């Protein structure tokens, strides 16, 4: 076969539902596989469809229409855990696997009480600024001076407390936490302590 | 197990007439297992120039084969097909019925 | 199920190397894939059963040996920068059985460089939680920084009082480039450990940031005056205080 | 289009006497061989010129690797079967898979295994279940029926993949497979044992091999008719016959081939 198509990237909110589509146009058909691959890990088998319908394994479901050349992986009650890439693959008439380029699924936490603030942290021996506790609608942007370095958003989960929070980090070696995230659009009630 | 001895049928490609060149087929079918030896004979002696199909498969799990050669029938000449198979104590020589 | 070695490898251009893969699942079929950003897996070579092999989609610059039923080696004849990639061994019960899934090994990250003159382990530093955060949120955030390393062959982890921890941790998915304009930029990586304010104030609690670096082996030739950037662990720690 | 079919056979032989492959595979379209593989050549090769001219070399390369795998599968299963039966020595294991596309538009598909040349396991693609002839086959039945996805795969292959291969090969070989060569039919009268006249109605030259022949009295059905096998003449055409005895009512031979009906009045 020739083509497997599935979106590059998908973002959905924790606790909701998402559908990862996969269209295939191959020469002959002998099955559609879905694999899950966590960041920096091996793909692992999720599902197999060859006849029309919907197979359900737990919170996951996989669907196939052979006449529309079409499958989706359905994920219910999304959890942070579910962040990973999802690989679509079709066996063709000669039993070869044609692999789609994968769909990266991103789970946004549902931030309960946002508390956006920028803190400063001292070395245990250099200075680091920490943007943290902002809503999942805030998007951070990288640096301009190239002598300052600024990371992307990252979500952490304190499991004992059901507490998700976002954070981004910035640092340099003439530089201050007042100016640090200026190139990104921060909330109007962000906390900047003395 | 269950072994099936071969059916052997000898016949010409066309209605045979003495002195007109023709082809002599030997069709060996219905046998199991697959090991088999087939030769065509002119007056008791093996014909060296003999075509044959590959071993073929039937839905009933038996096998069949076609052997043939170019020949001109005569009143004098006596043609046969000789087949050996594990179901057979000795080789079976089957004489062409002369398109009777 | 499938064991694959090595996990990480630095190679000079023109060096050779063999990746090993072993499966003890009585599987008949094995596969070598390469995974590259923005595209589906590409099959290099495969072995439909013991005693046979054939090229896949991108066989050039490789070959393979199905040594026995368990083992399927992959060789890089003469490493090229284009073979910088993540390599996956996989096996399956048969080939041509429609519904049989693949079982993948853990992956081998390979980087091919013109020379090794820019290989550097990381520097690691840990940054203690802000005093303003502790009292404003009743929670305490530790930041770890691994800076200046090359190539991007690091594994970072937090260790509280001996045990590796995962809750309250998040590490950046991708490193960042310290010199984004430079073809051979070095890398920085950050990670955040967040604990309760009570936990951080407990002086008996030990916070350790760890970065496994994968560089050169004992049997690599090193000429420079600087130390040899071998595979190593670099760390920084912090102690709770009140 | 007449009825057409695609069939693939596998034959495994444990402990074969020298000169007998341990594994042979052969595909057919209608009566025509198309493909062959065995454990001596270890290559899948075309058996018909229209297969060779239409399928690129990477086709035969791919199916060479699969058949190599499939030969190893067959060797191992024969060993387990013999262990289940407690059988030493040499035994055979066989498989037939295929599908048919009849004139009606309706299709068939089938998948069967034989051990020592007797029925062993028969797959029903409509109930997705195997039929077992005995208790050893019942053991294999439980193994195969526990892999739900695998049964769905077989059903799909018989119903879609196999039919689509057949349609592809029919176009490749249409000049051979879709042609008609009508039969030459003659009737021969002869007194045999005193007072017994045998009538023979004989056909040759025809293709496809399917042909219908019968004898009728006064225009209604016939007594005991003797039927000759449809036999290959070795030139791509076929021959057959049907005979009756009368003694002295008037008879006619009726032949049917590719939608043309023939009567020969005696
Ligand atoms: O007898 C009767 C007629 C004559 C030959 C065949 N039909």
């Amino acid at each position: 076969g020739q083509n497997i198509d599935q979106p590059t990237e998908m973002t959905a909110t924790e606790g909701a539902i998402v559908q990862i589509n996969c269209t295939y146009q191959t020469s002959g058909f002998n099955g559609l596989f879905w694999y899950q691959q966590h960041a920096g890990e091996a793909p692992t088998f999720l599902s197999y469809n060859v006849l029309d319908g919907l197979e359900e394994k737990g919170r996951f479901s996989s669907f196939l229409s052979r006449s529309k050349g079409y499958s989706y992986l359905l994920l219910k009650e999304l959890q942070m855990k579910d962040s990973a890439s999802y690989l679509c693959a079709v066996k063709d008439s000669n039993y070869q696997l044609i692999w789609g380029a994968g769909t990266k699924l991103i789970i946004k936490p549902d931030i309960q009480n946002p508390d956006p603030a920028v803190y400063q942290l001292r070395d245990s021996k250099k200075s680091v600024c920490l943007f943290t506790d902002f809503d999942s609608q805030t998007n951070v942007s990288q640096s301009k001076d190239s002598d300052v370095y600024i990371t992307d958003k990252c979500v952490l989960d304190m499991r004992s407390m059901d507490f998700k929070s976002n954070s981004a980090v910035a640092w340099s070696n003439d530089f201050a936490c007042a100016n640090a995230f200026n190139n990104s659009i921060i909330p109007e009630d962000t906390f900047f302590p003395s | 197990m269950i072994q099936r001895t071969p059916k052997i049928q000898v016949y010409s490609r066309h209605p045979a007439e003495n002195g007109k060149s023709n082809f002599l087929n030997c069709y060996v079918s219905g046998f199991h297992p697959s090991d088999i030896e087939v030769d065509l004979l002119k007056n008791g002696e093996r014909i060296e120039k003999v075509e044959h199909s590959d071993l073929s498969f039937s839905k009933d799990w038996s096998f069949y084969l076609l052997y043939y050669t170019e020949f001109t029938p005569t009143e004098k000449d006596e043609y046969a097909c000789r087949v050996n198979h594990v179901t057979l104590s000795q080789p079976k020589i089957v004489k062409w019925d002369r398109d009777m | 199920g499938v064991t694959q070695t090595p996990k990480f490898q630095v190679l000079k251009t023109g060096q050779s190397m063999t990746l090993q893969c072993a499966q003890d699942m009585n599987h008949n079929s094995m596969y070598w894939y390469r995974q590259d950003p923005g595209m589906g897996l590409r099959l290099i070579y495969y072995s439909a059963s013991e005693g046979t092999t054939d090229k896949g989609e991108v066989p050039n610059g490789y070959n393979v040996s199905r040594l026995n039923k368990r083992e399927f080696s992959l060789r890089l004849e003469s490493a090229a920068p284009s073979q910088t990639s993540v390599y996956f061994c996989a096996s399956s019960v048969w080939t041509g059985e429609g519904s049989g899934e693949l079982f993948f090994g853990e992956g081998s990250r390979l980087t091919v460089l013109e020379d090794l003159k820019n290989v550097f382990p990381p520097e690691v530093a840990v940054f203690e939680p802000s005093e303003a955060e502790i009292s404003h949120t009743q929670k305490a955030t530790l930041v770890c920084l691994a800076t200046g390393f090359y190539p991007d062959h690091v594994e970072l982890s937090w260790w509280v009082n001996g045990k590796e921890v995962h809750s309250g941790v998040c590490t950046d998915p991708q490193p960042l480039k310290e010199q984004p304009a430079l073809n051979d930029s070095r890398y920085a990586l950050s990670s955040r450990l967040r604990v309760s304010a009570t936990f951080w104030q407990n002086p008996r609690n030990h916070f350790r940031c760890q970065v496994q670096f994968y560089g050169l082996s004992e049997n690599d030739e090193w000429t420079q005056d600087r130390a040899k950037p071998v595979t190593q662990i670099v760390s920084a720690e912090a102690w709770g205080r009140a | 289009m007449r009825t057409h079919s695609l069939r693939y056979f596998r034959l495994g032989v444990s402990d074969p006497i020298h000169g007998v492959p341990e594994f042979i595979s052969v595909g057919y379209v209608d009566s025509h061989p198309i493909t062959t593989y065995d454990s001596v050549t270890r290559q899948k090769e075309p058996r018909a010129p229209w297969m060779a001219e239409n399928l690129a070399p990477d086709h035969w390369e791919r199916y060479t690797q699969l058949l190599r795998g499939w030969q190893q599968m067959f060797k191992v299963e024969l060993k387990r079967l013999q262990r289940h039966y407690n059988h030493s020595g040499s035994h055979t294991y066989q498989r037939m898979i295929g599908c048919e596309l009849l004139e009606d538009g309706s299709t068939t598909g089938f998948l069967q295994y034989a051990y020592d040349g007797q029925d062993f396991l028969i797959f029903n693609k409509d109930t997705l279940s195997w039929l077992a002839v005995d208790n050893v086959a019942h053991t294999i039945k439980q193994a195969w029926e526990a892999n739900q996805h695998e049964l769905l795969y077989q059903k799909n292959w018989l119903e879609e993949e196999c039919i689509a291969w057949l349609k592809r090969f029919l176009e490749y070989g249409k000049d051979t497979l879709q042609r008609t060569e009508p039969p030459l039919v003659r009737v021969n009268r002869k007194e045999t044992f005193p007072g017994v006249t045998a009538l023979f109605c004989k056909a040759h030259g025809f293709y496809p091999p399917e042909i219908y022949m019968t004898w009728m009295k006064n225009g209604e059905e016939i007594q005991e008719i003797d039927y000759g096998d449809i036999l290959p003449s070795g030139d791509g055409t076929y021959q057959a016959w049907a005979s009756i005895e009368l003694d002295p009512n008037l008879y006619s031979c009726h032949v049917e081939h590719s939608g043309v009906h023939m009567v020969l009045q005696v």
